[PDB]
């Protein structure tokens, strides 16, 4: 199970591509 | 997620009005900087500039100034949380981020990335060209 980051967190803005 | 108060935004409109000559609502860049430095605060000539061309003659009335204090209420915040994720990143604590570190951590951030592809983002963010990302290429890395 991976964790669940805030959609306004910038690690998931690094998930973009 | 972090949002301001109807306390902050209050307190923002009476440092607004408080330096505002006239009574159009809108404030020079010269007046800009005394409101800031009500708010405990110290800018300088090119950023208080910055600010005020940011948000649109060289003035500005409140809600464009909430606009600006907003925008720096998530700059301070996504600021914090980069210096957050590199202590994370950093597994070791060595201060750097190696392409071994970058895959896994981003292993449990569901994020199932190729070797070739992490050597590339470790190769995208090495300004010095230590083989390794340090915060401040992380942060560059980061904003983008
Ligand atoms: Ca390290
Ligand atoms: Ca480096």
């Amino acid at each position: 199970a991976p964790l669940i980051l805030p959609p306004d967190h910038p690690v998931r803005r690094l998930f973009q591509r | 997620a972090d949002q301001l108060t109807e306390e902050q935004i209050a307190e923002f409109k009476e440092a607004f009005s408080l330096f505002d000559k006239d009574g159009d609502g809108t404030i020079t860049t010269k007046e800009l900087g005394t409101v800031m430095r009500s708010l405990g605060q110290n800018p300088t000539e090119a950023e208080l500039q910055d600010m005020i061309n940011e948000v649109d003659n060289g003035t500005i009335d409140f809600p464009e100034f909430l606009t600006m204090m907003a925008r720096k209420m998530k700059d301070t915040d996504s600021e914090e949380e980069i210096r957050e994720a590199f202590r994370v990143f950093d597994k070791d604590g060595n201060g750097y981020i190696s392409a071994a570190e970058l895959r896994h951590v981003m292993t449990n951030l569901g994020e199932k990335l190729t070797d070739e592809e992490v050597d590339e983002m470790i190769r995208e963010a090495d300004i010095d060209g230590d083989g390794q990302v340090n915060y401040e290429e992380f942060v560059q890395m980061m904003t983008a």
